[PDB]
């Protein structure tokens, strides 16, 4: 809303006003590497064939 | 809710307007005090036309309603002028209940005189579009021995007044078919809008071949472009004002006017010339060129006059409603055309120069 | 109410794209040319789709005799559905007050009688075109009035050089020029004629007296610093003095109970002091703003009583 | 609505009972206000103007009549935008014509015959409502007046309401009205050469033959070094649409009487209404 001071005498300016406000959304991502070789994921599985 | 208007009263003489055979709602135009008219007639008076005319034909007026800015109902001069309208079948109708309603002894005399009244204000060239005034319309009047107590309403919508009789209070615009035109129709204008209402003078200056017409046109058209308007309708009277109103005026015969030379005189580098303080010195002014203008008998613009218009209200609907009735005046049938929700607003007078 | 004020309702259609519909929002304080005082009207009456001739879409010229032979009227509030106007020939509104907005590039101030003139200058003609109607509403300048009778003039006198610069101007020291344009021969020729019939009409048997005053100008230049400023650098009487010794003629006919200078005074007032009115169309309009400011800038609203 | 001049104190004994004298009086404010001071009133604000000089600002002015009038402050209602809301505000002549009824009144400047405050150190000056055809009138007789300075006994005899007027009654005026004589001559003077070189033929022609013929022409619709002639065409449109409005003195005021005199003579109050 826009405030609002009252004048007195005649009154030369205003009705009460709004405002719709819109702005856009930016997007980004964000990206983190994790690595694993075979030597430990034979410790996480389980049993072998 | 209830509009808001505005009333005058005035005591008015019974001579020229009737506000009991005028029933309750016909206009009214007011004068100027007549001492002012036979020294303005001798002020405003064009070279060569009879000044003494205008202080005789208003003295055999006085002296016909015997046997004071008063006031002038439409209807009685509608019928004054009614020897210059096109609807002479009807023309003849206003005048047959003016001189059969009106108290008085002999009410025919005085439209025979209050013509010869107007004749003498267009030749003695004191316009009546100077004199008529405009003044409101009938809504109330209350009767005495040779005067009236009037109540009109000078600015406002007129069925807004009540009239003041509990079994009929209001009162519509009324006024005879004669002098009613209207712009709309004649032109083809048949759209919807808000309506302009206007008074209208008209004269014809000829030598004791003059006339008189009061018109109320109703018109979609401003007043800055009603002119035009104007000119079409009236056009015939335009070209007879502008060869036949200069008459007796004595002309310059023949020309002694030469062209205008300061084309040609500031051109050569070898013209005599003077400076700020060499002028008006008699050494100096003879050496220049002579020229001598001879303005006289000139058809100028106040001679050439053939209307003149003012604002006279408006109706702010959106198709405004026009009614022509046969409303009986006494005895006299009558063509009447009926305004339905006039909103008065009054403006100053303007000539068609 | 229906003398006081006026509401009209210019409807607006069905299919209008966002694009267009924030457009006329910001047209709040405009001035709008009514062909009626009707109370149901559209756009396609408003715009300049109806401005135009018989197939002639008319120049600055010709756009100011098809403003005087309308109703100008002022948008108060601009709804999804309608936008609300009031013509300025019936009534202001109950209080008499409607908001304007300055589209010129020069301030107003406290009294002046405001006159509208159409976009004539540069970096001026902003027409809010709407796409999905094929609409532009060509919005006139409210100006004041000593500029208004400046412009009509610049732009009478220019047709007037084509028929066998001018168009720079300057207000309170900030210049400002209009557009030039070659001009369509037709309103031209209705500017001219009502020119010379309100300018012949103003002379008068009695102003060959007024003529006889010429050399008394001339010689009082050289003494009065206020007539040395009034007469011109450029003026034609100062060069009629020059060149000139014009004398009356001496008598007039019927020359005692008639006075010659009072018929050329009247006759000057009512025909070339009227003139004014007669090239352009009427200040109804004047600036009485009340607690604000004194001078209204540009891009701001004033308020507005009527002005015979 | 109505407006609020406060008299600031220092008011001797004769000053509050000259500010009494003036009830239905023509006051110009600047701009509509409630809090007003009243040397903003005053014939100090004006700076001394001549009487081309009231003419420009009595229209950049606005006008106000005063109602009763208080010890403390004057309570004004101005005519443009406090009268169409209220009914009708009381107007007293100072004018030696007899207003009738139905006539619209312009205002004009004191040329005919000043309450100064003494213990302020201010004049007042204030216009006179006389009706507008007769405003066309007065003033156009004193600048012909002035023009034969640079008469006729008829000139200062003005007839309205069967009541004689004369306007001689001449010195000072003279000198004051300089202004208006310098500029109405000079926009006639190159009013009437401008036409008379674009047609130069207008004089030559024969009055009642040659030149009506021309003039036909004229009102017809049917029928469509080197002199600074077209700059002195725009040196003139302004200069004589100048003195169009200046000189035009349009009505202010209509006087509408109910439940008095037709009449109102010099000194008595007038009702007024601006609007339908």
């Amino acid at each position: 809303h826009q405030p609002l001071i009252a004048r007195d005498g005649p009154h030369p300016i205003e009705q009460p006003t709004h405002n719709y406000m819109t702005k856009i959304i930016d997007r980004r991502a964000l990206n983190a590497a994790f690595s694993l070789a075979t030597e430990a994921i034979a410790l996480l599985t389980g049993e072998a064939l | 809710g209830s509009p808001r208007h505005h009333l005058t009263r005035q005591v008015i003489l019974t001579d020229l307007c009737q506000p009991n055979a005028d029933r309750a709602g016909t206009l009214l135009l007011a004068l100027r005090h007549p001492a002012d008219l036979p020294h303005l007639a001798h002020q405003r008076a064009p070279p060569g036309r009879q000044t003494e005319r205008l202080g005789e034909a208003w003295g055999q007026l006085m002296e016909a309603t015997a046997l004071r800015a008063g006031l002038v109902s439409f209807n009685f001069l509608v019928a004054a002028c009614a020897a210059s309208y096109d609807a002479r079948d009807a023309a003849d109708a206003v005048r047959a209940h003016v001189t059969a309603n009106y108290r008085g002894t002999r009410v025919g005399a005085r439209l025979d005189r209050f013509s010869e009244c107007l004749r003498a204000m267009v030749h003695t060239h004191v316009f009546p579009h100077e004199v008529m005034r405009f003044f409101g319309g009938l809504v109330s009047w209350v009767t005495q021995d040779e005067l009236a107590s009037v109540t009109a309403v000078c600015a406002g919508p007129q069925e807004a007044a009540h009239t003041g009789h509990p079994g009929r209070p209001r009162s519509a615009v009324i006024l005879p078919a004669c002098a009613f035109v209207d712009l709309d129709a004649e032109l083809g204008l048949g759209g919807p809008g808000a309506a302009f209402l206007y008074l209208v003078f008209t004269y014809r200056q000829r030598r004791d071949q003059e006339l008189c017409c009061v018109y109320v046109i109703k018109s979609q058209l401003p007043p800055r472009g009603l002119e035009p308007a104007l000119e079409r309708l009236f056009g015939r009277l335009r070209i007879t004002n502008t060869i036949h109103g200069t008459e007796d005026m004595t002309p310059p015969a023949p020309n002694r006017n030469p062209d205008f030379p300061l084309a040609g005189l500031a051109a050569n580098p070898q013209t005599p010339r003077c400076s700020a303080g060499q002028v008006t010195n008699p050494q100096f002014a003879d050496r220049l060129y002579r020229w001598q203008p001879d303005l006289r008998g000139r058809p100028t613009a106040r001679t050439c006059t053939y209307a003149a218009f003012a604002e006279l209200g408006m109706m702010p609907e959106d198709s405004p409603r026009c009614l022509h009735r046969t409303e009986r005046f006494g005895a006299v049938s009558v063509p009447v055309v009926i305004l339905e929700g006039v909103v008065w607003r009054p403006g100053e007078w303007r000539a068609c120069a | 109410m229906l003398a006081d004020g006026f509401e009209t309702d210019i409807a607006i259609p069905s299919g209008i794209s966002r694009p267009d519909a924030a457009a006329l929002q910001r047209c709040e304080g405009r001035v709008v040319f009514l062909p009626t005082i009707r109370r149901q009207l559209t756009l396609a009456d408003v715009a300049h789709e109806s401005f135009v001739s018989g197939g002639v879409s008319p120049d600055t010229l010709g756009l100011l005799l098809a403003y005087r032979r309308r109703f100008p009227a002022v948008i108060t509030r601009v709804l999804p559905t309608r936008i609300v106007a009031c013509p300025l020939d019936v009534g202001l509104t109950h209080a008499g007050t409607v908001n304007l907005r300055n589209t010129s590039p020069v301030d107003l101030c406290n009294g002046d009688p405001i006159s509208l003139v159409p976009p004539v200058f540069e970096g001026q003609a902003t027409d809010v075109r709407l796409d999905s109607l094929d609409l532009t509403l060509r919005f006139p300048v409210p100006l004041p009035s000593p500029l208004a009778r400046e412009i009509v003039a610049r732009l009478v006198a220019r047709g007037i050089r084509d028929l066998n610069d001018l168009n720079v101007l300057y207000y309170n020291g900030s210049r400002l020029s209009l557009l030039a344009d070659v001009q369509q021969l037709g309103p031209v020729n209705a500017e001219l004629r009502s020119l010379v019939l309100n300018m012949v009409y103003s002379i008068t048997e009695g102003t060959t007296i007024i003529l006889t005053l010429i050399p008394r100008l001339f010689a009082l230049s050289a003494q009065d610093g206020y007539v040395n400023a009034l007469l011109q650098m450029q003026s034609v009487t100062r060069e009629a003095a020059q060149l000139i010794h014009p004398e009356a003629p001496a008598l007039m006919q019927d020359g005692e109970r008639r006075l010659p200078l009072y018929e050329a005074l009247v006759a000057w007032l009512t025909h070339a002091g009227q003139l004014g009115d007669t090239l352009a169309l009427a200040p109804v309009v004047r600036v009485c703003t009340f607690d604000g400011a004194a001078v209204v800038r540009s891009g701001d609203m004033a308020p507005v009583i009527r002005y015979p």
